């Protein structure tokens, strides 16, 4: 129940609240996978003459 | 651009060459070492026919470069003109 | 005038289904025609623009090592013109684009140029110490060198030599399949 | 005809529900094969067309300088095919594209390649003077090398051998 | 990472450069020849 500017009484609601998860596979196996993978030549071409 | 590319791996090939394979100085002395005093340029075994062909491959970049800029020059101005 | 699009003629016909008996419709017909200097300078120049660059790695000299750079650039800006006329193209797997065929066939012919090209780069740098084999190239290339109208000529040279001798070959070869290339299509 | 897609059957079927004794409807199945030539030619000769430059990089020689130049373009390269087949296939983690798990398998085995790669090429220029540490390497390539069926043969140039 | 390529573009200079031009060796000698031991790395 709530209580706003215009009025007296008060107003009843429903509040529904969805809580959903994301699905991870695709996004590890074609977003975060190459970034990681590249980022391990940051300290190789420190060993390269 | 594309005719500078071309231009430019000719006269990489041609200066990059080697005196005991390709030699064949004969015409070419005569030719590209007079046309230097013309262009206004101050003169300098196998080292010796190695620098021979170095010079004639900056000689040749050299004369190339003074007609690519002044065609470059020419087209800018002739195709902006009538605005102006 | 609509401009980029041309009409040619617009004749209209009424069809009749006998058998059926009560199916009656006029179809008109359109033909358009394109007008193709747009699309020519924008797309058709820069393609045989890039694409008269197969032929030209195998006159670079392999001491320089600079193939490898110009090959892979002009594969990589290929296959970007791919991409780009095969977006700009109807997605109909009934007929194919004669531009993009061209370009796969050239694209193909590209990879052939790379990978001889990275095998003449490689025989380049053998050292005499190394790889010494001088017999069996020796009778073979001193007899094959007049039949390449190639100028007439210790061992590190004589590798050079070789490579020179077989990547001209290919750039003969090349330039003569690119010319069929081109015909095909003339 | 539509064009690309093209119809292979199309049944129809009642379902009827016997727990609820009231909810009944008609499902029709289309089932579509797509024509492949499209992306066939768009994905597939790029994809196998590049993936040979990845085993190809070590065939080239070392002293040129040219190994990285080429790895890393082709893993570039491989990567934006990655992106590219990645952004038209729908984002489902219910299952994983074929060739989109090829194609990572080759980004794995050419990330190794190019570590090899920088290693072969730190050990080639190394110089004679700096890091000798001859014996624990001459006798195990010189006993290797016969079994790598590798034709037989200043010190520099023993290092690029090894190489 | 553009850490690394400033530090390397250091690096490189240090090491293209000639005798005749940036000897400078009195500080450096006795500090960076005998650094190795500590970091265990064999000498010449
Ligand atoms: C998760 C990130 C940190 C991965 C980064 C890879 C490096 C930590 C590893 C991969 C191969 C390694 C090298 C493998 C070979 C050796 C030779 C050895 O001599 C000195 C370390 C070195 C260069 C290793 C250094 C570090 C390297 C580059
Ligand atoms: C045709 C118009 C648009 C510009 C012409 C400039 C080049 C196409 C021409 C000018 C001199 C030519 C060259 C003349 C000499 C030969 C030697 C030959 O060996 C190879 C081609 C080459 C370099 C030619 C290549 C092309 C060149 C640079
Ligand atoms: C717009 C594009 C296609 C220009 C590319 C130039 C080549 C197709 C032609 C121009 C002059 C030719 C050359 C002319 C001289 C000969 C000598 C011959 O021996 C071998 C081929 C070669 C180098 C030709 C190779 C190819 C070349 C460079
Ligand atoms: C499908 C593609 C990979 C075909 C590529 C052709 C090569 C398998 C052939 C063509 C000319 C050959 C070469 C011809 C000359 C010799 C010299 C010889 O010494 C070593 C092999 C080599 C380089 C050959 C290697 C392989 C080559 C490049
Ligand atoms: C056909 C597609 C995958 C293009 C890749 C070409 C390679 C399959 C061929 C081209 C030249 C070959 C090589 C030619 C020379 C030899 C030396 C030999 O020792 C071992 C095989 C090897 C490296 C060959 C390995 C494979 C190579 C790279
Ligand atoms: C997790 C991934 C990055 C493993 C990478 C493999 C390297 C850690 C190993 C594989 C073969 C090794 C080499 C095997 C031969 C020797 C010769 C030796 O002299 C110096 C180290 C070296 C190059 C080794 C260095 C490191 C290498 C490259
Ligand atoms: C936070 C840590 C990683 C310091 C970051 C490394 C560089 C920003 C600093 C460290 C020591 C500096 C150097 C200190 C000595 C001089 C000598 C001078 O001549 C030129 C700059 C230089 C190399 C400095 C360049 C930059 C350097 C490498």
């Amino acid at each position: 129940t709530r209580k706003y500017e215009c009025c007296a009484e008060i107003y009843p609601d429903i509040t529904y609240a969805f809580v959903i998860r994301r699905l991870p596979l695709f996004y590890t196996i074609n977003l975060i996978i190459p970034c990681l993978l590249i980022s391990c030549l940051t300290v190789l071409v420190f060993y390269l003459p | 651009v594309t005719l500078s590319i071309v231009i430019t791996v000719f006269v990489l090939n041609v200066h990059h060459r080697s005196p005991r394979t390709h030699t064949m100085p004969t015409w070419v002395r005569r030719v590209f070492l007079d046309i230097v005093p013309r262009l206004l340029l101050m003169k300098r075994f196998e080292r010796s026919v190695k620098e021979d062909w170095k010079y004639v491959a900056m000689v040749i970049d050299r004369i190339f470069l003074w007609m690519f800029i002044i065609v470059c020059l020419l087209g800018t101005v002739g195709l902006f003109l009538p605005p102006w | 005038p609509s401009g980029e699009w041309d009409i040619v003629a617009l004749p209209g016909r009424r069809n009749e289904n006998p058998d059926d008996s009560t199916y009656v419709d006029i179809t008109y017909d359109f033909i358009i025609r394109r007008k193709p200097l747009f699309y020519t300078i924008n797309l058709i120049i820069p393609c045989v623009l890039i694409t008269s660059l197969a032929i030209l790695v195998f006159y670079l000299p392999s001491d320089c090592g600079e193939k490898m750079t110009l090959c892979i650039s002009v594969l990589l800006a290929l296959t970007v013109f791919l991409l780009l006329i095969s977006k700009i193209v109807p997605p109909t797997s009934l007929d194919v684009p004669l531009v993009g065929k061209y370009l796969m066939f050239t694209m193909v012919l590209v990879t052939f140029s790379i990978v001889t090209s990275v095998c003449v780069l490689n025989v380049h740098h053998r050292s005499p110490t190394t790889h010494t084999m001088a017999p069996w190239v020796k009778v073979v290339f001193l007899e094959k060198l007049p039949a390449l109208l190639f100028m007439q000529q210790s061992v590190s040279e004589d590798w050079k030599y070789v490579a020179m001798v077989i990547d001209r070959l290919f750039l003969w070869i090349f330039v003569f399949v690119c010319v069929f290339g081109t015909i095909g299509m003339f």
